[PDB]
RNA sequence: GCUUUACUGCAGGCUGUCGCUGAGGACUCUCACUCCGGGAGGAGGACACCGAUAGCCGGGCA
RNA sequence: ACUCGUACGGUCACUGAAUCCUGCCCAGUGCAGGUAUCUGAACACCUCGUACAAGAGGACGAAGGACCUGUCAACGGCGGG
RNA sequence: GCACGGAGGCGAAGAACCAUGGAUUUCCGAAUGAGAAUCUCUAACAAUUGCUUCGCGCAAUGAGGAACCCCGAGAACUGAAACAUCUCAGUAUCGGGAGGAACAGAAAACGCAAUGUGAUGUCGUUAGUAACCGCGAGUGAACGCGAUACAGCCCAAACC
């Protein structure tokens, strides 16, 4: 047959790429030699095309102007601090170790100094639970317990823009506009609505999957479609 | 369209190659321009 | 480095090269790793020199143990061009051998003893 | 008595033992950071180089080349093929890694000609070889009775035509008797069956 | 052309083994190697990656 | 490539606004988890064989399978008496 | 000039014509200062190399050629009255490269087993033999011999 859509993706052609040239900034924590004396002022609050959430422009004492992952409750004029000695207030960045437990955090680093990887989408947050001279247990938004190096820097507060998911798109047109800002092919044609040659679920006099939808982890690309290595399906039980 | 100096030189040449075999040549050889390109019925390169 | 098992103090190295220079003018000297090797093998070696800035190291790796199973004394030298110049060459030399000193057997003998003591 | 050279050689019979072992464990670290073709002032194996024609002289050059280990990097068939020709994983090239290395070097020095090459070890994913090249245009070589032969026009791009030592063994030209029916005088004149 | 529990194979995935690969049936370490860090240095570590091979799955493809 | 992205994400599928709803079935097929015991290749190892070798056998046993379990908004099924 | 017109001209100062050698030889073109559909913009071996007075100072490479030659990559139709090994075939085609010819070549050979031959190509033969093969269809040498032409040498190391 022909390569399925999932396979056309990987080639990275225009249709599948994200409009990178239209993006603003790669939101990452700053690199401080050490000390914490690094502080800056919020200059403006801008919209981030890549995340559908706000982001804050900040000017640092050392003339550095950079956009930053804005937590909720950060306004123009506010003073933010990034370092080991950072104060413990919303918008400030400092290693998990210096952070008190029970405090919601966002934009958490997986490796000290990697700039932040976890908890960065609209209104999400991580929850620093345990400390130690070795491990810093954090609970990510998915609910998983992640052991982390306490030297990993993070930002206090929940990400801005919370609740974005509460409103329905209502119409195709709205989906369309959002989709246009992401690296994604949209709308979606069902496999069963295709021809045998185009998808493992294609063909037939009527529409229905040909075989069972749960597919093995070992299935090859071109065939791994439907419910990938599902441990269970349905709602029952 | 906008032509370059070179294109213009080539068009000029084609226009020239489009002239007739002079009268005297007919006499000098005791007796056709196989390159008669019409602007409408024919087509030039480029 | 891999064939170097002890460090020769700058001063010692200086005295050693000094001895070598007179050795060429009074007694006899062998310049070049191949010629040094045959000395150690033929026994006609009293003191052999080996540079430490030799690349590749294979060119000399053998000198130590060979000299040790032959009872011949050897000393290390940081530079390679200094050993070559001290031997009287306009070029460098990875190894040199004092084949019968000359008006320096006293120093050589001592330098040998100093190294032995230097372990 | 033994030449000093004999010692370099005797060491390289067991590159995984003794001082040479520790030496390699160190070098490769630097090598894995160098490029694909690095020119070097001195051969890592003097005895071998000299044995193969090397000479501390103007116009004689040496270079270490790195090449990946393993079978052919082959793309699977994109059209009909009988089962016999659908292979990918077990297919190996007919040119050995050493020749690949000799060619990568010669291309790097367009004006030079390959003289010979030898192995200098390998880690788990690549092999290194040192190639000896010659400047057929330098008078220091055009006047050398033991090398000026490589200056002749018909020696141009000799590595690409298999005229190298490794090139000739790989062409199955070692045996002068039985077994070399389809190799000598050339693979191509024998309809490519050797 | 297409399908599948048709025949035969071929990619791919999983898994064992050998090489890279080192010090003291469960374990510590650091020095290769990998990753984070501008760097100092951190994490990981003889595993992973990669090369070779073996068993299983394998209309994704011939 | 996704990705100047990080689960309020994005990938793979099914159904197809709203409203009232969505029963029974895990035997088969699929997927997933577990597994005393059984089965399970090659290297290394042991025995026999061979002044070596081919070869035969043994010990050990990974994934996988048997076996057990979970799962149908998973493929699908919902009869005769 | 082909090219046999009109006008006019050149040649005994030996023209035309032919041979060899030299002068001139625009732009693009490997195309090389940079850019470009044959043009343009502000001193140029661009790029990769060798030597090096370490300065592009001295040099090299690049591209072409009817096929031939050498080194790599490598099908399928077809034949087997289907078809998978096999066959078509190491063919077609593709990548890299040399020369006027390439390649090969002075035995770690042969093995008419010998008290024998004596670098290598090629031609004739050996022979559709030995050998391979769903032992099917098919595939398929060599030594030797008769010829052609003949040619044998240099390093590494020892010792200096
Ligand atoms: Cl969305
Ligand atoms: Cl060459
Ligand atoms: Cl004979
Ligand atoms: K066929
Ligand atoms: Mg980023
Ligand atoms: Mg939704
Ligand atoms: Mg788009
Ligand atoms: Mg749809
Ligand atoms: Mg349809
Ligand atoms: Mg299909
Ligand atoms: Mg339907
Ligand atoms: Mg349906
Ligand atoms: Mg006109
Ligand atoms: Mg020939
Ligand atoms: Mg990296
Ligand atoms: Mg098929
Ligand atoms: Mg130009
Ligand atoms: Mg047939
Ligand atoms: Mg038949
Ligand atoms: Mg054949
Ligand atoms: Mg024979
Ligand atoms: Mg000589
Ligand atoms: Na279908
Ligand atoms: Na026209
Ligand atoms: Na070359
Ligand atoms: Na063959
Ligand atoms: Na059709
Ligand atoms: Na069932
Ligand atoms: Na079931
Ligand atoms: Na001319
Ligand atoms: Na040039
Ligand atoms: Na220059
Ligand atoms: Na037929
Ligand atoms: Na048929
Ligand atoms: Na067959
Ligand atoms: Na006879």
């Amino acid at each position: 047959g022909r390569r399925i859509q999932g396979q056309r993706r990987g080639r990275g052609t225009s249709t599948f790429r994200a409009p990178s040239h239209r993006y603003k900034a790669d939101l990452e924590h700053r690199k401080v030699e050490d000390g914490d004396v690094i502080a800056g002022t919020v200059v403006d609050i801008e919209h981030d095309p890549a995340r559908s959430a706000p982001v804050a422009a900040v000017e640092f004492e050392d003339g550095d102007r950079r956009l930053i992952l804005a937590p909720e409750g950060v306004g123009v004029g506010d003073e933010l601090q990034v370092g080991v000695s950072a104060e413990i207030a919303p918008g400030n960045t400092l290693p998990l170790a210096e952070i008190p437990e029970g405090v919601p955090v966002c934009n958490v680093e997986s490796s000290p100094g990697d700039g932040g990887k976890f908890a960065r989408a609209s209104g999400v947050n991580a929850q620093l639970l345990t400390h130690d001279r070795n491990v810093a247990v954090v609970k990510l938004p998915s609910g998983e317990m992640k052991r982390l190096d306490p030297q990993c820097r993070a930002t206090i507060g929940v990400v801005a823009g919370g609740g974005r998911t509460d409103k329905p798109f209502v119409k195709a047109g709205n989906k369309h506009h959002k989709m246009k800002a992401r690296g994604t092919k949209w709308p979606n044609v069902r496999g069963v609505a295709m021809n045998a040659v185009d998808h493992p679920f294609g063909g037939g006099g009527r529409q229905h999957p040909g075989k069972p939808k749960s597919i093995s982890r070992n299935a090859p690309p071109g065939r791994k479609v439907g419910d990938i290595a599902s441990k269970r399906t349905g709602r029952g039980g | 369209g906008k032509k370059s100096k070179a294109t213009k030189k080539r068009l000029a040449k084609l226009d020239n190659q489009n002239s007739r075999v002079p009268a005297w040549v007919m006499l000098k050889t005791d007796r056709r321009n196989h390159k008669r390109r019409h602007w409408r019925r024919n087509d030039t390169d480029e | 480095p891999v064939y170097v098992d002890f460090d020769v103090p700058a001063d010692l190295e200086d005295d050693a090269l000094e001895a070598l220079e007179v050795a060429r003018d009074t007694g006899a000297v062998k310049k070049g790793t191949n010629e040094t090797t045959k000395s150690i093998e033929r026994g006609s070696a009293e003191l052999v020199f080996v540079a430490e800035d030799v690349q590749p190291e294979e060119i000399v790796m053998h000198i130590p143990e060979l000299a040790d199973e032959k009872g011949v004394p050897f000393i290390f030298v940081e530079q390679q061009d200094d050993l070559g110049h001290a031997a009287g060459l306009e070029v460098g030399s990875a190894a040199a051998a004092v084949t019968d000193a000359g008006e320096a057997d006293a120093d050589v003998e001592d330098i040998a003893d100093k190294v032995e003591e230097l372990r | 008595a033994r030449s000093a050279y004999s010692y370099i050689r005797d060491a390289w019979e067991n590159p995984g033992d003794g001082q040479l072992a520790e030496l390699q464990w160190q070098r490769q670290q630097e090598w894995r950071n160098e490029g694909a073709v690095e020119r070097i002032e001195r051969p890592t194996r003097l005895d071998k180089a000299r044995s193969q024609g090397y000479k501390a002289k103007q116009g004689v050059i040496v270079a270490r080349v790195s090449v990946r280990k393993g079978s052919a990097r082959k793309r699977r068939h994109k059209a009909g093929r009988r089962s016999k020709r659908q292979g990918v994983t077990r297919i190996t090239r007919r040119k050995d890694i050493q020749r690949v290395a000799e060619e990568r070097a010669s291309r790097t020095f367009p004006n030079l000609r390959v003289l010979n090459s030898y192995s200098v070890g390998q880690d788990g994913r690549q092999k290194w070889h040192e190639v000896i090249l010659i400047d057929p245009n330098h008078p220091a070589i055009q006047n050398d009775d033991d090398l000026s032969w490589i200056c002749a026009d018909d020696q141009a791009d000799r590595v690409f035509r298999g005229l190298t030592g490794a090139g000739r063994r790989n062409r199955g030209l070692s045996g002068k008797g039985k077994g070399s029916e389809k190799t000598r005088p050339s693979l191509r004149s024998n309809g490519g069956k050797a």
